[PDB]
């Protein structure tokens, strides 16, 4: 997995194309996506 | 002149303390920038 570049990513099936960071976001143990006002996913949790 | 200058100067001072005090009197300004934002926001909305 790469970070603070543009790639053409898939997580679990969730293709798209983005530049990953890692993040200050709370998943809660529960969650596993995180969603933008469009229902577009704007985080993820690596399943790796 | 010395009448006529201090109802210009309080009248002009009334202005920061209106303004300050009626959070309603930019609502024409306020609501320019408000409708314009509930217009993006809806068309980002309908891409879910």
């Amino acid at each position: 997995l790469v970070k603070n570049k543009c790639v053409n990513f898939n997580f679990n099936g969730l293709t798209g194309t983005g530049v990953l960071t890692e993040s200050n976001k709370k998943f809660l143990p529960f969650q596993q996506f995180g969603r933008d006002i469009a229902d577009t996913t704007d985080a993820v949790r690596d399943p790796q | 002149q010395k009448l006529i200058a201090n109802q210009f100067n309080s009248a002009i001072g009334k202005i920061q303390d209106s303004l300050s005090s009626t959070p309603s009197a930019l609502g024409k300004l306020q609501d320019v920038v408000n409708q314009n934002a509930q217009a993006l926001n809806t068309l980002v909305k309908q891409l879910s």
